């Protein structure tokens, strides 16, 4: 259900 | 005043900025619907969330699946990569590439994992809340923001839970997502053993001129104290009450859990009773709601305030 902000950006869930 | 670089770490209002006890300070969007979320610039030290009526501890994961909300935690739930509980060398390691990122401290870098994960997989200033666990070197995310709900009104299906000291929490962090990379040098940690706060005026300090008494028997029960009393950004106790009545119960759960803003009145900014003099000989914790300027001198009492650790002493 999550995206990271920093770079690199990634899906988790 | 000579005092005033060695001072300006207990000025609470300025160096954390929000409510202690319950640090609801500022309010983000979440697609588009604006929640309320701690936005304090220091740790907490030793601060938990104490869940009522309930087997769970609060570091347990939100209810997922099947499970009912009132019988899971507040933390992150498991994800694949799993990124919440994450241990410091985990988080170290996730982060090397980073220079801005992997050598900050402990506290700062679980604050900055936390606001790393954007629930708003479409665009967000939204950033959770974490505890730090110094027992096992773990960051947790807090899924769940909410601080406190114990009113008398539900607290049932109803989860209940309320921040507290407590020696269960002595190795825990609050952390909001502001918590500033130089915590260290400008926000409190320790007790300051043989010292009481007071004011400068005139080139002395100055006890503080009116406290509050409340009996303590030990520093850790003080520091509870003045924690239980210190700046918090709800009531403690929420015509209207005939409106109230026509709430359902486990629609007011989800609105006491994920807090939708839908009342800055309520902002502490940091004022409150955030200090206190214990008095280890008369078991006395002084407790008071302005900034002291200076330190006095006197083997009868440690400085604590609601920031600081229960138990550490310098
Ligand atoms: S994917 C479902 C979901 C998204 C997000 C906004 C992060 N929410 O919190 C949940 C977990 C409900």
């Amino acid at each position: 259900c999550w995206t990271t902000r920093m770079s690199p950006p990634m899906q988790i869930p | 005043n000579p005092w005033t670089e060695y001072m300006a770490k207990y000025d609470i209002e300025e160096v954390h900025g929000s409510g202690i006890r319950v640090d609801l300070g500022e309010d983000a969007e979440v697609a588009g619907t604006q929640y309320r979320l701690p936005s304090g610039k220091c740790p907490v030290f030793g601060k938990g969330i104490i869940i009522e009526n309930s087997n769970t501890t609060f570091l347990k994961p939100v209810a997922t699946g099947n499970q009912d909300l009132k019988d899971g935690g507040f933390a992150f739930p498991p994800t694949n990569p799993l990124i919440s509980p994450m241990t410091l060398n985990g988080m170290r390691d996730f982060y090397k590439n980073n220079e801005y990122v992997k050598n900050l401290d402990e506290l700062t870098l679980c604050s900055r994992h936390a606001g790393n994960m954007n629930p708003d997989n479409d665009k967000s200033n939204y950033k959770y809340p974490a505890v730090y666990d110094y027992n096992d070197k773990k960051c947790h995310i807090l899924y769940i923001a909410a601080q406190e709900n114990n009113g008398p009104r539900y607290c049932n299906s109803m989860f209940c839970f309320r921040p507290a000291k407590d020696k269960l929490f002595e190795n825990y962090t609050y952390l909001s997502k502001n918590v500033v990379d130089n915590w260290e040098e400008v926000c409190p940690r320790k007790n300051l053993e043989n010292a009481k706060f007071g004011l400068w005026v005139d080139g002395n300090c100055e006890d503080i001129p009116h406290v509050n008494e409340f009996s303590a028997n030990d520093l850790f029960e003080c520091n509870k104290l003045v924690f239980e009393l210190s700046a918090s950004d709800q009531p403690k106790q929420y015509y209207e009450k005939i409106k109230e009545g026509f709430k359902n119960k486990n629609a007011s759960m989800i609105k006491s859990a994920f807090l939708p803003t839908g009342a800055d009145r309520y902002k502490s900014h940091g004022k409150g009773y955030n200090w206190g003099n214990y008095n280890r000989e008369t078991q006395k914790c002084e407790i008071f709601n302005v900034k002291p300027t200076c330190l006095i001198n006197n083997s009868s009492y440690i400085a604590t305030t609601a920031l600081s650790h229960p138990i550490e002493v310098e």
